[PDB]
């Protein structure tokens, strides 16, 4: 019987939880995004991104470094 | 009625009156009543709680429950002001107080309804407890033989009746011993705040402890408490009120200088002064100092550098039983520290105890206190297990205070309820009938045991009647054994005060809810 | 709620079984054949098996009630003015015609009249219409004048029911409206439920029919429902006496043994299989103890005693609630059919076997 | 787990929220009891006002919504159905019932003891009224008839008039008598026709002997009074004749217009002059009447009543020996009329009742029928005075049926709870608590009956259990079964000689319901209310 | 009611294996007419050690 | 002033208390008496 | 991004239900409303209408004053019924409401407010088997009894019109029991 799948509830309001196969697919899907976004950046003919800030700055910033790219999103 | 364009009373008030707003006052007691039935007996159940801000509270204490219920039924709230009286007086008997008196207006609302006078029923209300306050007095067992060993088998045993419907009833016998060995340390007045509980998380109840002396929290140590030695073998305790560290002499001090001289004069001189203090109360041979008000860091490394230990910031309970427990006397100056001032144990150690570090004052031969430390798997296993030994420790008091003891399990109540029917058959009649309804409301108690313990509440009152009857005092229910027993012989005992005021408040209640005819309430003010 | 009019209803129900069925050479009963019909008013003791059919319809004819040798006559045409299938109308030029047509519409209904009462008819029954006036008032007036007992709005669904239980056969054209078509009855009386309601009873039938009826009295609505439901489950328990003629004892004995053998059983086994069917005795151990418990008897020890006691050998040992203990139950007189046992452990398990074969669920 | 969309009470809960229910419905007419009981007054969400004491008129009145206050609603309408006297006290006895029952079951008694017992005592209780508390009514002469009236009519809006009612009554009903086949006699109330209007006091309240119509005659041309009256019912209407739905006229040659249009109500005229040539003064018809058809009738000096209501047509013709005629048309196929089909009555006047009139039959021959017009100061009193009068005609038929009667005023009551209390030593173990609690309940009446008048309801319901105690003890003080309560003076009175009467049927028809209502509220331990 | 068929059906259960406790009562009492409760009550306790 | 916009203007009584409107039955009771009497004999409808 | 749900809403069926009734009923005084709400947003001289005003005083009750619920559940149930929504010249409409409804029992004339029902608030409704027949807005622009009467009328949504009896004569109906007479 699952904590989230139960006749009682047991969380707060807004609380979730995924089990094994839904923790999985997300764990896979986020490093999986992850590694699209930085790749195409890797090796001499890579490519720069541009990262929009949404701050109230409005920071423009253009670059090869996927630390630099992976620093400045939000993430999920 | 009429609109009548100026009303009497604010707009809003809402009155009620007559024989209806009577019955519903008693079936807003029985309500209360139904709330805490099932806590009854060792049979018994807890309840739990929660309050708008999400904490819960488990308890089995019937007036813990009924405090905790927001009750507002002008005659309900008299049902929780009773139980919390038995509470205060006596400590053990919350639950039959409130059963009782709703089992009296139980009783007596088939007469209610038919118009009986509530005078007529209060005066045999009023008759009939006095008579059974008499009773209990009357046939109440006590010793006269000034036995130590005999006073003390006493004390054990009632602590044990009163244990045996809370959680910690599997452990009954090894706390009501620890009780009745800490209620013996108080010298005359027996005062609760003499007797410190300590709730530490973690490990099993059989590892909770009674400290023959004081223990309390290890207070916010400085830098340079851990080079202190933690173990002393004959140490001389401190017990100070003072503050040890750098400040200002006085909030309205203000020091004027012209010179480079007098101020590293007056640098001096403050570091001085502390020093001075300090030395004082080394040179009066302590090796263990506690203070009330802060210990700097400065005086932490110096006592440190002398092999000392100090602790600041104890709580002013802890210092007074450290007081107690030692035999010193709390200082508020340092200049005058006499060996009439230092306290003294054989054992002081800065322990461990389920990841707090505790403080331990033992080998006291002249303590007059104790400290129960407390071990549980949560806070509530801790709260109620402190909650029961409050209820063990007060009959423990009431009971060094008078040997006179009763058996429980419904028996004194079966035995009261065959004098009152006894006593209400030679009357005239218009107060038998009521004197009968308050004798048959007397078995509520075992009819609650056998209904907890899931027995048949029918046989088993049968069958205590007819005992009773035809011979023998001390019988009530068994519940372990499906039926019923001698409970005196089982050592079920109860102090006769408990019985005595549970009657008394009982009586007392349905008399003030009887004697009612009309509720008026106003509209409420300020409601924002 | 019915346990306590048992006397009454226990022998009701078994004739109305064996009322309507041949005793040799039956495999099923039609419970169709057993009408309940539900009056408000008096209590359960007034439960009543009347031998013909019981209508609701009211006698249309007032003032003529309880014809006896009655000759009762179930008609499904129109006792009405001339109407053909397809759509007419009648001309008028002329005030002879204005009177001739009332005149031949009295006719008409005279003749009609006539020729029922020519065959020594005196109950006619007439089908319900929604097309074209089943009774005309003149008709009426006429059946009344002649004296015969009008009753209409015969339900179509019930004339089965009524030529099965009176043998009347229905008549549609008054062509073939004769007496060998005519349903003898011994008495037909239209009776007053003492102010609750008025019944049609047709009680006494040459050559009756295969059908009872089963009259349900009550103080309050919802009693006279759990009573018709508890007549029916009588019913249903002795058409399961019918086919599968075959009769073990209850009171939870049939479980319990049932938990002991199969325990046996698994012993014997090996694997996982072993556990799964001990399993399945541990949860056929179920039903004694619910009979144990709302009794007030102490379920876990009682199921022990039960246990003991079919181990010894004691196969209609069983749970007696008359005297709170175990004893036999066939001197309590406690059987059932063993199609009830037998088709509730087979359903069980087929819908557990189901059930077990489903690992996910999707919304349309 | 349950994913029921509805809320679930079970247990102690469900069964204290029904004996919540039903004492809640008892509490409400338990103040309607007995001669020192007072009406109530209901108002409706639009306005109307109703005064009233009957308990069936309350509870149907009375807007409910728990399902257990349903069956006690119904279970007084079906008393009331079958009786028609006892309303009030049935309910109460199923709520001391329930409330008795539920204080059993609270003690871990199961509810099936406790049904077996309240089915051993109401039968018991049956046996033991029908065996020693009943009184014949053949020794007893017309005083029986007058005093069952009275008792009756206690506690109602005409009870201290009873002196006079009662007559009334009697009278009224003895009117309607007639035997039946196998030889018994029936008394066919509701066939009393009762007409109120306001006016006069209550004292001229007017029983008609022979039928009143609520109706008038139809012009003003013809008299309003005709002596020797020869009356043709009708159930036909008397207009201009219309052709059928399925007969239609087309004129192709323009000369006959004229003469349909003539026979169009020719037809009538005919009719008309075959029903005024037999002799008949006297026409009441429930179809109506055109003016063209009332000049014949008030040129021929005779009565026509149109819209008369059916059933007063039925009644007015059985009384006076006329024959409903839906149509005229004999077994030769002609439109006919033959004087044998007309009634009789010596009188037919039409009487002016406070700004208003109403046809008077009077003294129809081959049967003697009876109407009662009620005089009183406004509507609302004149309805009460009709329903306790409809009460006070019911008890008069069921004493004549059933030729026994009891004791009122709660002598039953005392009696069935001491004979049940003493009985209850035998039946089982539990049972004997179960029989003990239902004499218990029974004795709520004479509690009631107490508590009304503002009496010693304690001490006066000990006295009459004493006495009834000691006459079941004592062989020879058989006399003192007729104990009850005399409320005007409160004290136990002979109630057999003070002539406190009411048929036993009401007894035994109000403990079997209340004992089979309790028992299908009792059954109950679980309530699932489905969400709308 | 006491019925467990007719109790079943009356209240709606909204749960796929309720629903089907519900249909194997009605088919219990098209085979049998009475036994209603005892077959639900086996395959819940039998559903009930399917879980262990 | 009735609520149809006319103008009663009398000493009656039966037409004083007809043309009032009330919410107490008592008072509904007591209208139906004057109108009963007014009714009945014409007269003495303030008296009653 | 396709999760085709496994028992997630099946978990959350009995909270789905207690909103879905609530907004059932929200939904269907929304259909009552709306429906209407803004939807549509000498014999000259009447020689007779004065006697017909002169007969009408000959007859007292008042109309029915209804909240939303009343509305609505007034109409869904069980005739011709006339509603009339009023803000506080609706005395006059109102006094001829008075005046119609004793002189046509059949009819079934009540009023009720708009606040518990903001253009229309600012600047009557006939019923009939549950559905608007009359097609009647702002009855000010196009006043005495006799006007609406004849306002009615001209449409013919009025029925076609009794004597008065001395009060009453009915008590019940049920089985007759009537007078019979046997041998
Ligand atoms: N061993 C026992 N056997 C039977 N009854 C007992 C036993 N111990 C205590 N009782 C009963 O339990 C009751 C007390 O219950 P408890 O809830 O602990 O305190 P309170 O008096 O506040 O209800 C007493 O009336 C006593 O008679
Ligand atoms: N004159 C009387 N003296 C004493 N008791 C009476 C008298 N008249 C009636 N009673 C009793 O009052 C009880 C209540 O009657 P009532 O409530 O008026 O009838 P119902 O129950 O039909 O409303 C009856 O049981 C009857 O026995
Ligand atoms: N001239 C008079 N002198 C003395 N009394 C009078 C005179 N005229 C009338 N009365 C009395 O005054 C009362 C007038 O009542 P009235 O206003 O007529 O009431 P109602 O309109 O209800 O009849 C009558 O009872 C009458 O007896
Ligand atoms: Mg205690
Ligand atoms: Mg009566
Ligand atoms: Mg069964
Ligand atoms: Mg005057």
């Amino acid at each position: 019987a699952s904590l989230s799948l139960a006749p009682v509830n047991i969380f707060k309001a807004g609380a979730d939880e995924e089990r094994a196969e839904t923790a999985r697919l997300t764990s896979f899907i986020g490093a999986i995004a992850i590694g699209d976004l930085v790749k195409s950046t890797l090796g001499p003919k890579g490519m720069d991104k541009i990262l929009l800030s949404s701050g109230r700055d409005a920071s423009l910033m253009v670059t090869n470094d996927g630390a630099t790219i992976l620093k400045n999103i939000g993430v999920d | 009625m009429m609109p009548t364009p100026v009303i009497l009373l604010k707009e809003g008030t809402d009155s009620s009156q007559g024989i209806p707003q009577l019955v519903s006052n008693i079936s807003a007691c029985q309500v209360i009543a139904e709330a805490v039935r099932t806590t009854l007996g060792p049979r018994g159940m807890d309840k739990l709680i929660v309050d708008g801000r999400g904490k819960a509270t488990i308890s089995n204490d019937g007036a813990t429950i009924l405090k905790l219920l927001d009750v507002v039924h002008p005659a309900a709230k008299t049902l929780v002001d009773i139980a919390k009286s038995q509470d205060a007086e006596v400590g053990d008997g919350t639950t039959s107080v409130t059963l009782l008196a709703a089992e009296f207006l139980k009783q007596v609302k088939p007469y209610v309804e038919e118009g009986l006078h509530p005078q007529i029923i209060i005066r045999a209300f009023r008759t009939a407890t006095q008579l059974a306050v008499n009773k209990i007095k009357e046939i109440a067992v006590t010793v006269k033989k000034a036995d130590k060993v005999e006073q003390r088998k006493l004390l054990e045993k009632c602590a044990m009746t009163a244990l045996s419907s809370k959680l910690i009833s599997q452990q009954k016998a090894f706390f009501a011993k620890m009780v009745v060995d800490a209620v013996m340390m108080l010298d005359d007045l027996l005062q609760l705040k003499m007797i410190g509980i300590k709730k530490v998380q973690g490990g099993a109840l059989e590892d909770s402890q009674l400290v023959a002396g004081v223990a309390f929290k290890k207070t916010f140590s400085y830098a340079g408490f851990e080079m202190q030695p933690k173990k002393y073998h004959n140490p001389k305790i401190a017990l100070l009120n003072v503050e040890l560290e750098l400040k200002a002499e006085k909030d309205n001090a203000e020091i004027r200088v012209h010179t480079v001289e007098d101020y590293q004069a007056i640098v001096d001189a403050e570091w001085n002064i502390l020093y001075d203090k300090l030395e004082k109360i080394h040179h009066s041979g302590a090796k263990v100092v506690l203070s009330k008000l802060p210990i700097g860091d400065v005086a932490t490394q110096y006592f440190a550098d002398r092999d000392m230990f100090c602790a600041g910031r104890v709580p002013e309970e802890d210092l007074k039983r450290t007081m107690m427990a030692c035999g010193g006397s709390i200082q508020t100056s340092v200049n005058a520290l006499s060996a009439d001032v230092l306290g003294r144990c054989q054992v002081f150690e800065e322990t461990q105890i389920g990841g707090e570090r505790y403080n331990f004052f033992t080998g006291c031969p002249k303590a007059k206190t104790c400290t129960f430390i407390l071990r549980g798997g949560a806070e509530q296993f801790m709260e109620e297990t402190e909650r029961s030994l409050h209820d063990a420790i007060m009959i423990v008091r009431r009971a060094i205070k008078n040997d006179s003891v009763v058996a429980g399990g419904g028996a004194i109540e079966m035995e009261l309820s065959k004098y009152l029917r006894d006593y209400s058959r030679t009357i005239p009649g218009k107060q038998q009938l009521l004197i009968g309804a308050y004798a048959k409301a007397l078995e509520i108690i075992p009819r609650q045991l056998c209904d907890n313990a899931g027995f048949d509440a029918t046989n088993i009152l049968n069958k205590l009647r007819a005992r009773h009857a035809q011979g023998g005092t001390w019988y009530g229910v068994d519940i372990n054994n499906e039926d019923i027993a001698d409970n005196f012989e089982a050592f079920v005992w109860e102090p006769a005060m408990v019985r005595i005021n549970a009657l008394t408040a009982a009586s007392e209640a349905a008399c003030l809810i009887v004697s009612v005819d009309e509720t008026i309430k106003n509209p409420r003010s300020t409601v924002d | 709620v019915v346990s306590q009019y048992s006397s009454l209803l226990s022998p009701m129900s078994v004739n109305a079984v064996m009322k309507v069925i041949d005793p040799a050479t039956a495999t099923s009963v039609d419970l169709r054949d057993i009408k309940i019909v539900k009056k408000l008013g008096g209590t359960i003791d007034d439960c009543e098996l009347v031998e013909g059919l019981v209508l609701t319809q009211k006698v249309s004819n007032s003032g003529i009630t309880r014809v006896e040798k009655a000759k009762i006559g179930l008609i499904q045409f129109c006792l009405s003015a001339p109407k053909t299938d397809m759509d007419n109308q009648i001309v008028v030029s002329d005030y002879a015609q204005m009177d001739r047509v009332l005149r031949e519409e009295r006719a008409y209904i005279l003749n009609l009249v006539k020729q029922i009462k020519k065959t020594g008819c005196n109950v006619l029954l007439i089908q319900k219409s929604i097309l074209r006036d089943a009774l005309s008032d003149l008709a009426l007036h006429f059946l009344n004048k002649m004296k015969i007992m009008v009753i209409k709005d015969i339900e179509r669904e019930d004339i089965e029911f009524i030529c099965k239980t009176i043998g009347t056969k229905p008549v549609a054209h008054i062509d073939q409206f004769t007496a060998d078509m005519l349903g003898s009855a011994e008495l037909a009386e239209e009776v007053n439920l003492n102010g609750s309601g008025k019944l049609l009873k047709i009680t006494g039938c040459a050559s009756p029919g295969k059908t009872v009826t089963i009259v349900v009295r009550g103080s309050n609505k919802l009693v006279i429902e759990e009573a018709e439901r508890s007549i029916h489950d009588a019913l249903c328990v002795i058409r399961c006496l019918v086919k599968k003629r075959a009769l073990i004892a209850g009171g939870g004995a049939p479980e319990i043994e049932l938990a002991l053998r199969l325990t046996e059983y698994s012993r014997t086994l090996s694997g996982m299989e072993s556990y799964c069917v001990r399993a399945f005795a541990d949860a056929m151990e179920v039903i004694p103890s619910t009979l144990a418990e709302n009794a007030g008897l102490n379920p876990i020890s009682t199921v022990t005693e039960l246990r003991n006691r079919h181990a010894q050998g004691e196969k209609t040992a069983g749970i007696n609630v008359r005297k709170g203990g175990i004893s036999n139950i066939l001197e309590e007189l406690v059987v059932q059919p063993l199609l009830v046992s037998v088709s509730a452990l087979t359903l069980a398990t087929e819908t557990v076997r189901s059930i077990l074969k489903i690992d996910d669920v999707v919304n349309t | 787990p349950l994913s029921v969309f509805g809320d679930r009470s079970t247990g102690e809960t469900i069964r204290s929220q029904n004996v919540m229910a039903a004492a809640s419905i008892a509490n409400i007419v338990k103040s309607s009891l007995g001669p020192v009981g007072l009406d109530k007054m209901l108002v409706d969400d639009i306005g109307d006002v109703t005064i009233t004491n009957d308990g069936a008129t309350i509870l149907k009145l009375l807007e409910v919504e728990h399902p257990a206050a349903k069956v006690l609603c119904e279970l007084a309408d079906l008393q009331d159905k079958e009786v028609g006297d006892g309303t009030t006290s049935v309910v109460i006895i199923a709520a001391e019932l329930l409330k008795n029952a539920d204080e059993l079951v609270k003690q871990k008694i199961h509810p099936t003891s406790v049904i077996s017992g309240y089915r051993l005592a109401c039968k018991e209780a049956v046996r033991y009224i029908n065996e020693n508390l009943i009184v014949n009514t053949d020794e007893l002469g017309r005083d029986c008839l007058i005093n069952a009236a009275k008792t009756s009519m206690s506690s109602k809006i005409i009870g201290i008039n009873g002196d006079f009612f009662a007559n009334m009554v009697v009278d009224a009903v003895l009117a309607i008598k007639y035997t039946d086949i196998r030889g018994q006699p029936r008394y066919p109330v509701n066939s009393v026709n009762i007409l109120k209007a306001h006016g006069r006091s209550q004292m001229e309240s007017m029983l008609i002997s022979g039928y009143a119509l609520n109706c008038v005659v139809g012009s003003q041309g013809m008299p309003k009074r005709i002596v020797n009256a020869k009356i043709a019912c009708l159930d036909f209407s008397l207009q201009k004749t219309k052709m059928k739905l399925g007969v239609q006229v087309v004129i192709t040659d323009p000369e006959k217009l004229d003469q349909i249009r003539q026979r169009e109500s020719d037809i009538t005229k005919e009719r008309i002059q075959k029903i005024l040539a037999t002799g008949a003064n006297v026409i009441l018809t429930t179809g109506g009447i055109d003016d063209m058809c009332l000049k014949y009738f008030v040129e021929a000096g005779a009565m026509a009543v149109r819209r008369v209501l059916k059933r007063d047509l039925k009644r007015i013709a059985k009384a006076s020996g006329a024959t409903i005629l839906s149509t005229l048309a004999n077994l030769e196929g002609e439109e006919t009329f033959e004087a044998a089909m007309l009634g009789q009555a010596e009188e037919v006047v039409q009487e002016r009742i406070c700004d208003d009139e109403l046809i008077l039959i009077k003294n129809t021959k081959a049967r003697t029928s009876a109407s009662i017009i009620l005089r009183g100061a406004n509507d609302f009193m004149c309805d009460e005075m009709e329903r306790s009068l409809h009460d006070a005609l019911c008890v008069v038929k069921r004493v004549l049926e059933s030729k026994s009667v009891v004791p009122g005023g709660g002598a039953v009551e005392a009696a069935l709870s001491i004979y049940l209390e003493n009985y209850a030593t035998s039946m089982g173990s539990r049972e004997q608590l179960a029989i003990a609690e239902f004499a218990r309940s029974l004795l709520v009446i004479p509690n009631t009956l107490a508590v009304n008048a503002a009496q010693d309801s304690t001490d006066l319901v000990a006295k009459l259990r004493a006495f009834h105690n000691e006459a079941q003890v004592n062989p020879e003080r058989k006399n003192l079964k007729w104990i009850g309560l005399d409320l005007s003076n409160g004290k136990p009175r002979d109630n057999k000689q003070a002539g406190v009467f009411e048929p036993t049927i009401v007894k035994v028809k109000s403990l079997k319901f209340a004992t089979e209502a309790a028992i299908t509220i009792l059954r109950i331990d679980d309530l699932i209310k489905l969400h709308p | 009611t006491n019925d467990g068929a007719t109790i079943l059906k009356q209240m709606q259960v909204l749960h796929p294996a309720a629903r089907m406790l519900v249909e194997l009562s009605k088919a219990q009492d098209i085979e049998a007419g009475d036994g209603t409760t005892s077959v639900v009550i086996i395959a819940g306790s039998l559903l009930d050690s399917c879980t262990k | 002033l009735d609520p149809m916009g006319g103008i009663v203007m009398t000493n009656d009584g039966n037409a004083i208390l007809r043309e009032i409107q009330v919410q107490h039955p008592a008072a509904k009771s007591m209208i139906e008496i004057s109108r009963t009497q007014d009714e009945e004999v014409g007269d003495g409808t303030t008296s009653v | 991004e396709g999760i085709s749900v496994n028992t997630g809403p099946k978990g959350v069926i009995n909270d789905w239900r207690r909103f879905k009734q609530l907004e059932t009923e929200q939904r269907e005084e929304q259909c009552r409303e709306m429906e209407r709400l803004i939807k549509k947003l000498f014999l000259q001289q009447y020689r007779k209408q004065r006697m017909e005003e002169m007969r009408q005083q000959l007859h007292f009750k008042q109309v029915f004053e209804i909240s939303g619920e009343g509305f609505l559940d007034m109409i869904d149930k069980e005739i011709v019924i006339m509603v009339h929504i009023y803000e506080d010249g609706t005395e006059a409409m109102n006094g001829c409401m008075i005046c119609l409804a004793a002189e046509y029992p059949a009819v079934k004339f009540c009023k009720v407010k708009s606040s518990v029902i903001s253009q229309f608030t600012r600047n009557l409704l006939i019923y009939k088997g549950g559905e608007l027949i009359g097609n009647f807005v702002r009855v000010t622009d196009q006043f005495f009894a006799v006007d609406l009467e004849a306002f009615l009328q001209e449409f013919g949504l009025l029925p076609e019109k009794l004597v008065l009896t001395s009060v009453r004569n009915s008590a019940t109906c049920h089985s007759e029991d009537s007078d019979l007479e046997i041998d």
